[PDB]
């Protein structure tokens, strides 16, 4: 019958390890770096886009960073499909737990459930797990500011700066050298692009490579607002902080 | 890899018989039944000193009038144990009677070879279940995870059976009271028991038509350990 | 007489690759090729018709597919994966949009409808992946014009101009060249019949060419008159004497 | 279950609910506590139809006790009443509906404020300086009206539920048995064992 | 549905899956449990391999399944989610059905038999996790410490570790722990625990985690600088 | 060897071994004899114990007042078996008033083990049934393979040894056939039939197990001090 | 390498259960050819009956799907008549649902996606058949549309099917190269048929009786087979001139 | 290789592998046989007798379907039924809906795409029977046989089993030397000598024989069994032939 071809996605190693989740992270490491840091008044989210070419329409362009509601947006790292479907789950559970309480979602609350989702596909079912990683970036009034990252085995940890892809044993010594935790977003931006800048596997790192976020509290009158930086407003970020 | 319900070139299922191999492993569980009663007792094997040996409950009440001691994989005995409470008193509630020893074990039986590609594998436990109905008097089965299930004057299961039922070859008897029966149990679990035998690595129980069901207390089993010890002195 | 096979057929292997995907991407590169350009007022689509044999009518194949009104699609790879992605795509623009919102999807989140059919088809049970890579090219009213490759993966990503299957290398190299944000929709019509006759063998004519364009509005084709806001069909299939004619000034 | 009131006042919510329990001819129980707690600043009362006010209520204490064991953390009186909301809202549509009303009276830690939300079976969420279900509202509305300030204290409170039970007890037909009254403040919940 | 049996029999009489879900808690962090004559206390390990973490936010190790009952565990972090989850469901389920929060032992069977039921169902795997279940039962003030592994086998414990070089701590315990008598007060019983994660830890005091659970629904974690004495303490005595 | 991992799949002989490996677990298990006159027809059985202390399996089942068999192989699948004939006889008795014909029994048996051997996931009946019934046809004997093979004899056996004992009622054929009316001397033909497939052991008491059905006689079993008369 | 057991890509990006299906076409060893007219189309067949105990009448690899609509099929006879009973309930569902009559270039169409669906769900095999559909179709015309386990389809003004189909594509694209037209500009079906037998004739090599051959002709409102003696009188008139 | 160890698999020849091998176990099994006569059809099988225990003429191996069809085939026995039942809910189901009987090219294909579809999946076997069967309808008389792989042809003349060349070759001798037809009296004897001269293949254990028939005159078009002066008539007409 059928038994024949089926390759045991959800089995345990000799050693105690879950075969697939190893394999999805090692397809993550292959992919674009993302750095998360987060400030006292806020925080950043930066990432290098693969695919460079003169002719990608860069203004109209999204792989790295998506917006799940008002207050918290995430960075991906691995398949951008697969990231996709776990993205319009997430906005849909905001949206619940708005419908229901009347009141935005704690940003833990939803990450939990994602990485719930993530952790079902390793334990049962048949199917290969999600090859996606996440920087989640949020505020709520409970914990102000917070930084966390989701990866294929359903595990979910917290972070005062992180990095996920490509080049992060790299990536995640040169921020535990320079962060701070009096730090805020202005000097949080210019870590973010010098990390990307030391890490990078290109020649050099230029707007056209780049997708950059904020989350500050330093709205009009103590709002929160995220601000997906277009192309020429990269352009001017990389020349303020003297990286071109 | 190969079907879950597959016959081995010998007329053998292959699950079957590696669960078999499971259950030699488990500690040991011996019962002898009389015309005084059944008796029931076990081999705790506590992993590690710290683990609080009263705790280990390897000797389960069904009914009033039907015990049950177990030897394998024990986490896999409790939905076992779990569906014949439920058959005992569900009889009851349509029957208005006690439900017999026989019929409750063919009931637990049943479920044994329900696996396949329905629970993914055979049950990891072998069963000793003891009782009395008016019908056919004290009992003693053994219920295997083939489905199988056979009648027994005495009986041991686990990792020291062939050498504790060669024992009760030789010690049984119609006339045995229900003392001797307790001091024989006690007699031939200390014989293949690795760690020596006492009140709290070892545990006695029975079921009379009087009294049913009991599990013994260790201060009960205690004076029983030391009146063994004395008459086998004694000679 | 049952579907058994409920487990993932395209898993990750020990390197991260998901062989499946990989090899759906080969397919996809023996495949004829296809391009698509964008200009400032429209976009091109463009492919050569592969014909199996010189019996067979290859007008009745179309490789170039209306989706919306003013979306359209080309193909390389396997025919007919490609056939029914285009009449799945057909289908959700309605379903999940046009029947809720009482207007076409515009061109991103049809995009991003083909694309979820296809990742699926990488990860649900008993079934491999498309073997083909899509470009879509579209106009919306608030996005304007534009132009997608959508990849086995689920993957997509927006062009200014691009080429896949057979000569994309090559082909990618010319439109590089050749492209600037100042051109005209005839401009991009005349790069593109010179950047598929590198990629073409034997006979380069309007029978063996299919081409597209997203230009204007084409009342005309509309088929009624006598409402003011319904102005036509922004996609149009270049006839094989609209072809010549411009083979004419090449 | 017949008569249930609330009142929100400077710094807490008075919750007042009746005794009686009766079934056709017979009162079955005069001393029966109509109410909830739901969270430590968090209590709803509840009337309506035998046995689905119970078990409703039971039912949302059970949701509200699993979430706030799950994330640590108290949920606020707005957003626990627009759970309760949803409930009853998604249950007037169902094969067999619950009919029960309830009053929500909660102290929200965050903003500092006592808050009081009305509620009936179809799903109909009002928050109210005061309020009632069933034929109490045609008697203490008018009375409330007249005598409510929003600055009293829960002294002033329990003075003018007095005379809205004094005035229930007057032109009401049924004998309620008289009203178990609870305050809901930044310090829990209590109840008022004299009244 | 996704049918295949996962968890089954081998010719020695293994169920491999449920011995290699063994091998998971084993490279999980070190868990430890110890009751006194009136409180237990979870001691858990924290590697420090991570640093740049945010702790406020991060999941912590022990977690409240009610307001009289903590479980803390080793192995996959994921898979003790959908556990905590599920016990916290039926604890509330218990209350209010019975009109009375579970017992340890109850809760503790419960999850023992969660993780069982995933020994010998189609499609799934069993959970990488074992469990310390620690509490005491409504209107009681005898301690109460329970175990539970993948295979569903559960049982009560004076002393109890779990996790990585859990073999070192439990041969520490089984010579410290004296039965006849157990640590009498809330100080003992914690000194005895983090003296115990001392054998493994290898660093100070941001590596070491303790909960106190005592009678009547009164649970507390200790703070770094709480702990960091404890430290200190069993250090200036060791140097003699 | 490559074709036995299932019952699904066919060696390039044309062979299915899941079947007949299942065909090998009857071999293994005890003797089992029958055979039948033109008035009666009789089962006797050797149970097997365990051990010394254990007791003896039984190995004949009743299906109806008019209908039973004997077992030999898997017990638990006899089980299965004897179940889904107790219900068709019992079909058969409340919808049409009717006593099930022993022909059709097999009939029924045969196509229930059948669907086991060409679908995945399942196994094949890894026990053989021997079925005496009286019918408006007169007496019967069938015997059950798990292949789904059903075949009517005037006598056979099953189990281990038992071509000793179906050898005997070869030759005995012309005599025992005339045994009518008169059970003693067909349980006794039995007995001595059964007696062929004995090696080291004898039958004793608790070791023997008989069953018959007949013109105005019920299907009834006897065991222990009942068949000492036959010893 | 199980790869190539089931409807799963190879490295080099192939469905090797799809090639070896093509390769099952080919197993009875019968050739086809179909034509166009002006007022019809024409499909012919190899009829080989070998076994003397075979009924002849039964022996058939031509299918009236519809009333307009005429199939023939090449590959093993169970495959065809799984294909033959699924377009017969097409064609039917079609008229009952949309209520007209399903045109040849729709069906071809809809068995073709059938086909596509066993090359990339796993637990389904392609069927190992060639599928030419034939009509006179009341828009289109005369048509020839041909589905293959691949899923492919396309129109046709000519075709050929079978071992030896590119003897008979290349002796049928040479006469189209003369002509200039794409069809047989002939009034009458059974010159058209005589024009079919003979360029099979031509292009296998091989003379043939009565009973070699399967005739069908599709003209407007009606798909029709003809007999052992239609063919007999169609081979009459071939030697005649 | 590995293309012969699951169902509905290719092989790079185009051949399923699984269906050749249940051929195998058809080609084990015991002969059957068919005749199409005059107004009619006439089924005869082979029955190897085991042992002197076996009954005689209780064993029957030869069905019907609805009244108007019979049934023989060769291989495994249980197949076979399997195959008659779903034939006898094909026919209940088509006389429920249409009233008029099944007619026999019809049944022929209900029974065709019910094997075809157990070559479709890995999941199930094929059919290991290859089954002869017909009788009258409106349009006359109708003799078939069907493979594992759903294959079907009409036939005037049909065998299967082992004994499947030596039949083949007598009933071709009947074919050439009757061409306006054969009776179906003529038919029940000429059946019992080919199944008796295909015994030779068969020889080391003696054999029972079974005939069945069909026919517009001699039985009204139903199915009946040949039994006790028209079949012991037929046995010496064998016997006979034979010495
Ligand atoms: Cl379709």
């Amino acid at each position: 019958g059928s038994r024949r071809y089926d390759s045991r996605t959800t089995i345990f190693s000799p050693e105690g390890r879950l075969y697939q989740v190893e394999y999805a992270l090692e397809s993550i490491s292959h992919a674009g770096t993302a750095i998360g840091i987060m400030a006292s008044d806020g925080i950043v989210l930066a990432a290098e886009r693969k695919v460079t070419s003169t002719l990608l329409e860069q203004d109209t362009s999204t792989e790295k960073l998506y917006k799940l509601n008002d207050k918290i947006a995430v960075a991906v790292a691995g398949l951008t499909a697969d990231a996709e479907i776990l993205i319009n789950t997430a906005r849909i559970h905001a949206q619940n737990y708005l419908k229901t309480y009347n009141e935005d979602i704690p940003v833990e609350i939803l990450v939990r459930r994602l990485s719930d989702i993530k952790q079902g596909y390793t334990q049962h079912g048949g199917l290969r797990p999600f090859g996606v990683s996440f920087i989640y970036a949020g505020y709520d009034d409970r914990y102000g500011y917070q930084l966390y990252t989701s990866n294929p085995s359903g595990n979910y940890t917290g972070w005062k700066a992180i990095s996920v892809g490509a080049n992060t044993s790299a990536a995640q010594t040169l921020l535990q050298m320079d962060y701070k935790d009096d730090m805020k977003v202005d000097d949080a931006i210019e870590l973010a692009l010098k990390t990307l800048s030391k890490t990078t596997d290109s020649s050099a790192l230029t707007y056209d490579r780049l997708e950059f976020a904020t989350i500050r509290k330093g709205a009009n009158d103590g709002e929160v607002y995220q601000k997906i930086f277009k192309p020429q407003e990269i352009k001017d970020i990389l020349v303020k902080t003297g990286i071109t | 890899d190969r079907g879950v319900s597959t016959f081995s070139p010998e007329g053998r299922l292959f699950q079957v018989e590696y669960s078999l191999e499971a259950i030699k492993l488990g500690s040991t569980a011996i019962g002898i039944a009389t015309k005084e009663g059944v008796v029931l007792g076990v081999e705790k094997r506590a992993t590690s000193p710290l683990l609080e040996s009263d705790s280990i409950e390897k000797i389960v009440e069904i009914d009033r009038h039907i015990g049950c001691a177990m030897s394998g994989l024990t986490a896999d005995a409790r939905s076992m144990i779990e569906h014949a409470r439920t058959a005992a008193v569900t009889h009851n509630l349509y029957y208005d009677e006690d439900i017999n020893v026989e019929s409750l074990t063919q009931s637990v039986c049943d479920l044994a070879l329900r696996f396949g590609e329905l629970m993914s594998r055979p049950f990891g436990v072998a069963l000793l279940i003891a009782g009395h109905d008016a019908d056919d008097g004290y009992q003693l089965f053994h219920a295997e995870p083939s489905g199988t299930f056979y009648r027994y004057n005495a009986k041991a299961i686990g990792s020291g059976s062939e050498g504790a039922q060669a024992e009760l070859l030789n010690e049984w008897h119609s006339s045995l009271t229900l003392k001797e029966a307790e001091l024989l149990v006690l007699k031939i679990l200390k014989q293949v028991m690795e760690e020596k035998l006492d009140e709290n690595n070892a545990q006695l129980s029975c079921i009379t038509k009087q009294d049913g069901f009991k599990i013994y207390d260790n201060e009960k089993t205690a004076e029983l350990i030391k009146e063994l010890k004395e008459k086998e002195a004694a000679e | 007489m049952t579907d058994r096979y409920s487990f993932s057929l395209t898993t990750f292997s020990p390197s991260g690759k998901l062989g499946q995907i990989d090899y759906a991407l080969t397919a996809v590169k023996q495949g004829v090729t296809s391009l698509g350009i964008k200009a400032t007022n429209g976009v091109v689509i463009a492919t050569e018709k592969k014909s199996s044999s010189p019996l067979a009518m290859s007008e009745t194949l179309s490789k170039v597919s209306l989706l919306t009104p003013d979306i359209g699609a080309v193909y390389s790879g396997m025919g007919p994966d490609y056939r029914v992605l285009v009449d799945k795509s057909r289908k959700v623009a309605h379903t999940s949009y046009k029947r809720i919102y009482g207007e076409y999807p515009p061109t991103k989140l049809l995009v991003s409808e083909v694309a979820k059919i296809m990742q699926e088809a990488t990860q649900s049970g008993g079934v491999r992946p498309f073997g083909v890579s899509l470009l879509i090219a579209g106009h919306d009213e608030f996005n304007g014009f534009s132009l997608y490759q959508v990849d086995p993966s689920g993957s997509y990503f927006p062009w200014k101009a691009t080429a896949i299957g057979k000569g994309s290398v090559a082909a990618k190299t010319f439109l590089e060249k050749r492209w600037n944000d100042e051109l005209e929709l005839e401009d991009a019509i005349h790069i593109a019949l010179l950047t598929l006759k590198e990629s073409v063998e034997g006979e380069f004519n309007g029978d063996t060419i299919e081409l597209a364009i997203i230009g204007d509005e084409n009342p005309d084709l509309l088929g009624y008159t006598g409402i003011p806001t319904d102005k036509g069909p922004r996609f149009r299939k270049l006839t094989s004497q609209e072809i010549n004619d411009r083979l004419e000034a090449l | 279950m017949d008569i249930i009131l609330g009142i929100r006042v400077q710094d807490s919510v008075i919750l007042a609910s009746s005794k009686a329990v009766t079934r056709g001819i017979s009162v079955l129980k005069d001393s029966d506590d109509k109410t909830r707690q739901l969270s430590p600043h968090t209590l709803m009362s509840f009337a309506g139809e035998a046995g689905d006010t119970v078990q409703f209520a039971e039912y949302i204490q059970a949701n509200i006790q699993l979430y706030s064991i799950r994330e640590d953390y108290e949920l606020s009186p707005q957003a626990v009443s627009s759970f309760v909301r949803q409930e009853l809202a998604k249950s007037i549509r169902s094969r067999r509906p619950y009919q029960v009303n309830v009053l929500i009276g909660g102290y929200d830690k965050k903003k500092n404020k006592p808050e009081l939300y009305q509620i009936d079976y179809l799903g109909t969420k009002v928050e109210l300086p005061y309020g009632a279900h069933g034929y109490s509202g045609f008697y203490t509305f008018s009375l409330l009206d007249h005598h409510y300030r929003p600055d009293m204290t829960t002294e002033e409170g329990l003075d003018l539920l007095k005379l809205c039970v004094q005035e229930l007890e007057k032109r009401m037909p049924m004998d309620f048995k008289g009203v178990i009254v609870k305050i809901v403040d930044k310090d829990g919940i209590r109840q008022v064992d004299d009244f | 549905g996704y049918d295949r049996a996962l968890s089954i029999f081998s010719p020695d009489g293994h169920i491999f899956q449920v011995e290699y879900a063994l091998e998971a808690v084993k490279r999980g962090t070190c868990a430890v449990g110890v009751k006194g004559k009136n409180c237990v206390v979870l001691g858990c390990e924290r590697r420090s391999t991570l640093k740049l973490q945010d702790t406020r936010i991060t999941p912590s190790k022990v977690s409240k399944i009610d307001s009289h009952v903590v479980l803390s565990f080793s192995g996959l972090n994921a898979d003790s989610r959908i556990l905590i989850e599920k016990a916290r469901v039926e604890a509330q389920s218990h209350r209010l059905t019975l009109e009375d929060p579970v017992t340890v032992e109850y809760l503790t069977r419960y999850v023992a038999g969660v993780q069982q039921r995933y020994t010998q169902s189609g499609g799934v795997r069993p959970f990488g996790v074992s469990t310390l279940i620690a509490g005491f039962d409504p209107r009681d003030d005898e301690p109460k410490l329970y175990q539970t592994e993948p295979s569903g086998i559960y049982s009560s414990w004076s002393a109890q570790t779990i996790g990585r070089n859990s073999k070192t701590v439990r041969e520490f315990l089984e010579k410290n722990y004296d039965r006849k008598e157990p640590p009498a007060t809330v100080e003992e019983c914690v000194k005895l625990t983090v003296r115990s994660l001392l054998e493994v830890v290898q660093t100070g005091a941001k590596n070491i985690e303790i909960t106190v659970v005592k009678p009547d629904s009164d649970i507390v974690a200790l703070s770094s600088e709480e702990i960091n004495q404890y430290v200190t303490q069993i250090e200036q005595e060791k140097q003699e | 060897n490559n074709y036995d991992g299932d019952t699904v799949t066919f060696s390039p002989t044309g062979r299915l071994f899941q079947v007949e490996y299942a065909l090998e677990a009857i071999k293994q298990g005890s003797v089992t004899v029958g055979l039948r006159s033109n008035t009666h027809a009789v089962l006797v059985a050797l149970k097997r114990n365990a051990d010394e202390l254990s007791s003896y399996q039984k190995k004949i089942i009743k299906c109806d007042e008019h209908m039973g068999l004997s077992l030999a192989g898997l017990a638990p699948d006899a089980r299965v078996l004897s179940n889904y004939l107790r219900q068709q006889c019992n079909y058969s008795s409340l919808v049409f008033n009717r006593k099930l014909a022993v022909e059709r029994a097999g009939h029924l048996l045969c196509d229930k083990a059948q669907k086991n051997t060409q679908s995945y996931g399942g196994r094949p009946y890894g026990v053989g049934l021997l079925i005496i019934g009286y019918d408006k046809s007169g007496a019967h004997l069938l015997e059950f393979q798990p292949s789904g093979n059903v075949t009517e004899l005037y006598g056979t056996a099953i189990g281990a040894r038992s071509q000793g004992a179906k050898t005997y009622l070869e030759r005995t054929l012309d005599t025992f056939i005339k045994i009518d009316g008169n059970p003693d001397e067909l349980i006794k033909a039995g007995v001595e039939a059964i007696s062929q497939s004995l090696r080291d052991e004898s039958l004793t008491v608790d070791n023997l197990s008989i069953a018959i059905v007949g013109k105005d006689t019920p299907f009834t079993i006897y065991d222990g001090e009942a068949v000492a008369k036959y010893i | 390498g199980y790869d190539r057991h089931i409807t799963i890509f190879s490295p080099e990006g192939r469905l090797y259960q799809v090639e070896y299906a093509f390769k099952a076409t080919n197993q009875t060893n019968i050739n086809s050819l179909a034509v166009r007219g002006k007022d019809c189309t024409v499909v012919i067949s190899q009829k080989k009956v070998p076994d003397k105990l075979l009924d002849p009448t039964t022996v058939s690899y031509i299918f009236c799907i519809s009333r307009t609509i005429g199939m023939v099929v090449n590959g093993p006879i169970p495959d065809a008549r799984n294909a033959a009973l699924r377009a017969k309930a097409e064609a039917a569902e079609f008229r009952y649902k949309y209520g007209y009559d399903m045109p040849c270039d729709v069906l071809a169409k809809r068995m073709a996606n059938l086909s596509q669906i066993y090359t990339q769900r796993a637990y389904m095999r392609p069927l190992g058949v060639i599928l030419t559909f034939v009509s006179v179709d009341e828009e289109l015309g005369p048509s020839i549309y041909k589905t293959d386990p691949a899923g492919y389809y396309v129109g046709y003004k000519a075709t050929a099917t079978g071992p030896k189909q590119q003897e008979i594509t290349t002796n049928l694209e040479n006469h189209f190269k003369k002509s200039k037209i794409d069809h047989i500009n002939e009034e009458s079906w059974e010159k058209v048929v005589e024009f079919a037998i003979t360029h099979m004739i031509d292009a296998l090599g091989t003379e043939f009786s009565k009973n070699d051959l399967e005739v069908g002709v599709a003209t407007k409102d009606k798909f029709f087979t003809l007999s052992a003696e239609n063919i007999e009188e169609r081979l009459v008139a071939i030697a005649e001139q | 290789t590995g293309y012969d160890l699951s169902n509905s698999v290719f092989s790079p020849d185009g051949r399923n592998f699984q269906v050749e091998y249940a051929v195998k176990a058809v080609e084990n099994g015991t002969t059957s046989i068919g005749i199409k006569c005059n107004d009619g059809v006439v089924f005869a099988v082979e029955k190897l007798i085991t042992s002197k225990l076996l009954v005689p003429q209780k064993n029957v191996k030869i069905q019907v379907v609805d009244r108007h069809i019979g049934c023989v085939y060769s291989g495994l026995i249980p197949d076979g039924r399997h195959l008659v039942n779903r034939g006898r809910e094909e026919a209940a189901s088509f006389k429920k809906l249409y009233k008029t009987p099944i007619p026999i090219p019809a049944f022929a294909d209900r029974l065709g795409q019910y094997v075809q579809a157990h070559t479709l999946y890995n999941s199930v076997r094929p059919f290991g029977v290859s089954t002869i069967f017909g009788g009258v309808d409106k349009n006359g008389a109708h003799l078939y046989m069907l493979e594992p792989s759903g294959s079907y042809w009409g036939y005037k003349g049909a065998a299967t089993g082992k004994g499947r060349q030596s039949a083949k070759a007598e009933l071709e001798k009947l074919v050439d030397h009757h061409p306006e037809g054969l009776s179906a009296r003529e038919a029940v004897k000429q059946a019992a000598k080919i199944i008796y001269l295909a015994h030779e293949d068969n020889k080391e254990k003696d054999f029972e024989l079974e005939i069945s028939w069909c026919s517009l005159s001699e039985t009204n078009g139903l199915h009946k069994f040949v039994k006790g002066d028209l079949l012991q008539e037929a046995i010496d007409f064998a016997q006979k032939e034979i010495n």
